[PDB]
């Protein structure tokens, strides 16, 4: 099945060839082109204010790369490394420590967050949800080195949410 | 197996051993292996000094047309006497078919480039020239594509590494940018990925 | 067109363009990966590894990472012969040492002589 | 008026959801498309910062920039509580200019220990 | 909506295409969102008691290649595959 | 909560805390160095060990999906309270 | 090893090819050197040009000198086009020490080399 | 020396060197290349700056990844200079704004400023403060500029006196001043010898200065080789550019004289080669319209 296109002759009736030559001296056309401008000039548009109106997103969006800890409980992560073995741009590194009671657990975790591709392969592979995406994109950064995270950092970025990383898995657990 | 398993076909995997078989045939001059694998695309293997008349008998012959191109591409092994391998790959119009032309070639000896039967061909062995070094005698212009000017070394090879010998940088001395040794920034941490335990028992080589 | 042949390597070592640091000082080393004695299995063998010999990882002196003067660090070339590793060795141009490749050999075992009458070969716990 | 006259622009008070502690306010509308449901207007000073002129993002509270994304249908008055006690309640808002904001070091100890030079002399 | 009715009227006198009708402000049509969640069931699978993967195992079924010529009166010469007919015109307005 | 260093400051969780004469406190002039100061091993201490009258026990985490998969733990000897490898909280019996 | 050939069939034709390029780039350091507006004398870059050559000395197989003249050749259509720049030309210069030593005893202070 | 600043690798771009370098200055000219020449070298500054962060965000892609730190400072306190030196293995001094401005004379700077900064550089235990310096520097009249930077080398000399004092002749550059003047024209007849000096050769004799001891108390000077008069030069920076807030210290800087001494070592004695000024002044003698 095929529908192909431009072949025509053109009609030589007097009434098509006069309506043509009217549209030739008139530019009729383009004035129905310029009646296409003014639809659309009286319209409203469909902007948003920028800091008062913000734009809507997904469940699954993929932002701050927060830390989560337990139910009234320490650090989630176990050094288990499944992120740096699926992290393609191999932004995660992670030198474990046991920690002064034996179960083990981390020193130097570190997302290089301009490395980072902003995948989801972290999100997938960590088996007890510690590492999760974040919801929001403020890094914004007049430095270098305000790009680059540790642990404390992440820590204290995991602190500054959790019910919105639980509302977020919550909705999502599912799925994924 | 009903579901799940991709169903192979039969009756185009016959007549494209009957279509290689019939190449092979009638072309006894240029023609060591041909054959077929199981998602049925024909292949065959090339000594390289009739490149040019396999191309020209498979651009035409009126059971064969094959009047697209695709790819080139010397693919880099080691170990071998040959290392190069001339990978062509090509499509007809009239028949839906696949071929793939691979023909073999060593790091010096030039090929007699087939620019003059497909106009393709023309960027591809630029380019193929600027990342492996198979040389292509009778052909217009050789330039460099996909590289920097000053920059050599045809680093698709196994030997060029990963990170380059070359690094930019710019200074305000001399008010320009600057080359240096590579100095990165991470280790690139490489990841010990085979696996013990017999993954494929069917593709067993006779063991030395 | 049936050219002469002359008893003489390979010179491409001046047509990678690779610095002459890196050309001369960096002592190859071809060995085979053996069995990795905490796994189990040989599959891992046959395969000839040129590999490199390593140089100075340094303190990131911002994160503590392992930032390395190294372009030839992580080179692995994979072979299945030793001639034509020598080979490929003469035909780039630097030098190597080499390993044997040491197979197991084999033993007889059996369960028939785990056990005996007067041979002091004795499991008692099984 | 001048208030949210020099704020943006808008008029479209009417539909008077909620507010939030830094006295923020939220507004959920029907009547308008997709898009402009929830408003919001920052208010002046809330953590000293003058905010009346130079407003930031994230000077939300967490559980409004969940609302007001269009993430969720209803706002978090909907459901106050959470039993979870580890959780920042001073919200260090967004600060990258500022000489209170990140630096990086690596969480690591000593790596080699060097040898101790002997603290009595000899000879 | 929320519009005079005379620039409406200009709206459908600049060109006929009744933009009262669908007007690009999505207002109720998005389902409203967070519904009560939907499970996820599993396929051709994870019923007991017959599935081994003895049987669906097509990952270790990939042959070597099968091979002919090489270094190592006939009424013939077919196609390597069949010469597809022609196609067909279109039914809903071609050009002609 | 933080300790005190001898340069006037607040150590880390784990022991990386700076000697007197290191030049990364001059790179950390004029702001903050930041630090969680909950710590991990600060809520374990306020952990009511629970008593399960079964041998070998389960855990989750509250609910699959939402933390760590089942790991089943025993209660054999009464001198050794039995940990979890995932939760980090401990578990004991009684009969 | 009856190789196919390149350009020459000995070291002869070798030679003379080598030879015309240096020639060709004699005579195309000055017209580059005043248009690229650099900051280095022609007796320099000559210099740079005549050392370039002088490196490759243990240069043998027939195929290996036609490689090079290839390579000099495809440099120097490069450069008698502006498809390079000065940062090229100021690249083959190693000006912006980089002073990096060669003996023992200061590759025995700064170390942690050969 | 603590773990973690002995030295590493190749040089530059992540090479920890037995330096860890406070500039004061650096805005300007003379400390801007000689930053440049440390993230070639690789190791960490710590730069102040009391001016608008253009020049210091202008030098940021000078180092490695966070490597140069920037701070605040002005000629009124101490604590902020303390907080500079608080852990510094070396430190150089690079000071001087060549006009009057409302607040900072001529006096006072040069009195005032290394002062300070050398006492509590001294009170950090550095090694090897470095102190810039022009030459001839004296009592004798007719230089408010070069009697005030006797002052500083007096000053110097009294506290810490195992400082390394650095004088060079004029400096011609990429950035230059004097010779800018000499550009900057559009009838006068007069002569005074001078030997200019060039300004990578002398931050190379600083770099030397600085990692190579056997250095301290005694001063070093670096001079081009150049020792010709002023007409000359007139008539060569003229030749080369084809053509046919400013006070008269610089007239009276540019007829004063270059003499030399020969009490201290110079470029061959500290191991650096000198480069005559024909190719740097063909590269800093632009602006000219249609002969290039
Ligand atoms: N050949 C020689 O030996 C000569 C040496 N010199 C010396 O070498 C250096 C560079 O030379 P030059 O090009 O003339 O000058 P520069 O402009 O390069 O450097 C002068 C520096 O002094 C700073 N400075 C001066 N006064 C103050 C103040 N009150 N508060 C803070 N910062 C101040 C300036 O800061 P900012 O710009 O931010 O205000 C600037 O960073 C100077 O130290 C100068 O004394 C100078 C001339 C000749
Ligand atoms: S995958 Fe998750 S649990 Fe494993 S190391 Fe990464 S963050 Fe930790
Ligand atoms: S999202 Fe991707 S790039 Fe980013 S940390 Fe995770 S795996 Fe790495
Ligand atoms: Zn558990």
């Amino acid at each position: 099945t095929y529908k192909y296109v431009n072949l025509r002759e053109p009609s030589m009736d007097m009434k098509s060839v006069t309506d043509r030559a009217a549209q030739t001296l008139l530019w009729t056309e383009l004035i129905r082109g310029l009646g296409m401008t003014l639809s659309y000039l009286f319209r409203e548009p469909a902007t948003i204010n920028y800091p008062f109106e913000k734009g809507p997103l997904s469940p699954r969006f993929r932002g701050e790369h927060a830390l989560r800890r337990y139910p009234s409980g320490e650090e989630r992560c176990i050094a288990c490394k499944l992120c740096e073995a699926v992290c393609p741009a191999q932004a995660i590194t992670i030198e474990a420590e046991p920690r002064a009671d034996g179960s083990r657990r981390t020193t130097r975790y570190d997302i290089d967050m301009t490395k980072c591709i902003y995948c989801g392969f972290c999100q997938e592979a960590c088996p007890v949800d510690a590492i999760v995406e974040g919801p929001n994109f403020e890094f914004s950064t007049e430095t270098h080195e305000e790009l680059l995270y540790n642990k404390e950092k992440l820590l204290n970025n995991g602190d500054k949410w959790e019910a919105e990383i639980a509302a977020n898995i919550q909705a999502d657990y599912l799925y994924r | 197996t009903r579901p799940t398993v991709r169903p192979r076909n039969d009756v185009a995997h016959k007549q494209l051993s009957a279509f290689g078989e019939y190449v092979a045939e009638i072309l006894p001059k240029y023609v060591q292996q041909v054959q077929v694998s199981c998602f049925s695309e024909l292949e065959i293997c090339i000594h390289p000094d009739g490149v040019i008349p396999v191309l020209t008998f498979l651009r035409d012959h009126s059971n064969a047309q094959f009047k697209s191109l695709a790819d080139l591409t010397a693919v880099d092994i080691p170990t071998r006497q040959n290392r190069f391998e001339i990978v062509y790959n090509l499509l007809s119009l009239r028949f839906n078919s696949r071929i793939r032309v691979k023909t073999y070639t060593d790091e010096l000896t030039p090929v007699e480039s087939s620019v003059s039967v497909y106009k393709a061909a023309n960027w591809y062995e630029r380019e193929i020239w600027d990342m492996f070094g198979v040389f292509f005698a009778n052909h217009p212009d050789l330039r460099r594509i996909l590289t920097d000017y000053g920059f050599e070394g045809h680093p698709f090879r196994k030997d060029f590494p990963l990170s380059g010998y070359v690094e930019l940088r710019y200074d305000d001395e001399v008010k320009r940018v600057v080359a240096e040794p590579v100095e990165l920034a991470q280790e690139f941490r490489k990841f010990d990925l085979n696996s013990p335990w017999e993954a494929f028992p069917a593709y067993r080589q006779p063991p030395e | 067109t049936q050219l002469i042949t002359v008893d003489e390597k390979l010179d491409i070592t001046t047509l990678t363009g690779v610095p002459e640091e890196h050309i001369k000082t960096r002592k190859a080393r071809i060995f085979v990966p053996a069995r990795n004695n905490m796994q189990s299995g040989v599959n891992n063998t046959k395969k000839w590894k040129m590999e490199f010999d390593t140089r100075e990882r340094w303190e990131n002196p911002l994160m503590g990472w392992a930032s390395t003067a190294d372009p030839l660090s992580n080179l692995v070339l994979t072979f299945s012969t030793k001639e034509d590793a020598i080979a490929f060795a003469e035909k780039n141009g630097w030098s190597y040492d080499v390993e044997e490749r040491k197979v197991p050999k084999p033993k007889s075992k059996s369960y028939g002589a785990n056990f005996s009458w007067n041979k002091r070969t004795r499991v008692s716990t099984k | 008026y001048l208030r949210v006259l020099f704020r943006a622009n808008d008029v479209r008070v009417g539909t008077l959801v909620g507010e939030d502690k830094y006295g923020n306010k939220y507004y959920e509308d029907n009547k308008q498309f997709f898009g402009r449901h929830r408003w919001v207007i920052y208010t002046t000073e809330m953590n000293g910062k003058n905010t009346f002129w130079d407003v930031d993002g994230s000077m939300v509270p967490p559980e409004w920039h969940r609302w007001l994304h269009c993430m969720t249908d209803d706002p978090p008055t909907v459901k106050p509580p959470t039993a979870r006690k580890f959780i920042w309640t001073n919200h260090k808002f967004n600060l990258s200019g500022t000489p209170q904001q990140y630096v990086p070091y690596s969480t690591t100890r000593k790596k080699i220990q060097e040898w101790v030079p002997p603290s009595t002399p000899y000879k | 909506a929320s519009a005079t009715r005379l620039i409406q009227g200009l709206r459908n006198w600049a060109s006929g295409r009744d933009l009262q009708a669908k007007l690009q402000l999505r207002y109720q049509e998005i389902s409203k969102r967070t519904q009560p969640p939907p499970k996820l069931p599993v396929g051709p699978s994870h019923r007991l008691s017959n599935n081994y993967y003895c049987a669906r195992d097509g990952r270790r079924e990939a042959m070597p290649p099968s091979i002919v010529m090489s270094s190592q009166s006939e009424k013939k010469a077919v196609s390597p595959a069949p010469p597809i007919k022609r196609w067909e015109l279109s039914q809903d307005e071609p050009y002609l | 909560g933080v300790r005190t260093s001898p340069t006037g400051e607040k150590v880390t969780h784990t022991g990386q805390v700076y000697d007197d004469e290191d030049y990364r406190r001059v790179r950390f002039v004029g702001r903050q160095k930041e630090v969680n100061e909950n710590f991990a091993i600060d809520l374990i201490a306020e952990q009511p060990v629970s008593q399960v009258g079964s041998r070998v026990i389960s855990c989750d985490g509250g609910g699959g999906a939402l933390g760590h998969p089942r790991v089943y733990i025993n209660l054999d000897k009464e001198t050794k309270t039995g940990t979890c490898g995932y939760c980090g909280l401990q578990f004991r019996q009684q009969h | 090893t009856s190789v196919k050939p390149i350009f020459s069939r000995d070291m002869n034709e070798a030679k003379r090819r080598v030879r015309e390029l240096y020639r060709a780039w004699y005579r195309e350091v000055p017209n580059t050197v005043h248009l690229f507006q650099l900051d280095i004398s022609v007796k320099q870059g000559r210099d740079k040009v005549r050392e370039m050559f002088k490196k490759n000395a243990h240069v043998t197989d027939p195929r290996v000198v036609d490689l090079l003249v290839i390579k000099g050749k495809m440099e120097l259509e490069e450069t008698i086009n502006v498809w390079k720049q000065r940062t090229h030309v100021m690249r083959f210069f190693h000006e912006t020490e980089a002073p990096r030593p060669k003996d023992f005893l200061s590759k025995f202070y700064v170390g942690h080399d050969p | 020396l603590h773990h973690a600043v002995i030295p590493h690798g190749k040089g530059g771009r992540s090479s920890v060197s037995g330096i860890v370098a406070t500039v004061f200055g650096a805005t300007g000219f003379l400390g801007r290349y000689l930053v440049n020449h440390l993230g070639r070298m690789g190791s960490q500054v710590i730069v102040p700056y009391r001016c608008e962060p253009y020049d210091t965000m202008h030098l940021r892609p000078m180092g490695d990844l966070g490597q140069i730190i920037f701070m605040d400072w002005n000629g009124r306190d101490k604590d902020s200079i303390r907080r500079a030196v608080e852990h510094s293995n070396v430190v150089i001094n690079l000071v001087g704004r060549e006009w009057e401005t409302k607040n900072f004379d001529f006096e006072d700077v040069f009195v005032k400023i290394p002062q300070a900064i050398a006492q509590v550089s001294k009170e950090a235990g550095v090694e090897k403060f470095i102190h810039i310096s022009h030459l001839n520097a004296d009592i004798k009249s007719s230089s408010k500029y070069l009697r005030n930077k006797a002052v500083g080398e007096k000053e110097v000399r009294e506290t810490f006196p195992e400082a390394t004092i650095i004088k060079p002749a004029d400096i011609f550059g990429r950035e230059d001043r004097f010779l800018n003047y000499f550009a900057n024209i559009r009838s006068l007849g007069k002569k005074t010898v001078k030997q200019p000096v060039y300004i990578v050769d002398v931050t190379k004799g600083i770099i030397n200065a600085i990692k190579d001891p056997d250095a301290r108390g005694k001063t070093f000077a670096f001079v081009g080789p150049n020792r010709y008069l002023l007409f000359d030069l007139v008539q060569y920076v003229f030749a080369v550019a084809h053509r046919p807030w400013t006070t008269r210290d610089k007239v009276e800087r540019i007829h004063t004289t270059d003499r030399t001494l020969p009490h201290l070592p110079g470029l061959e004695d500290l191991g650096v080669q000198a480069t005559p000024l024909e190719l740097k002044a063909i590269e800093v003698l632009r602006r000219h319209r249609t002969y290039r």
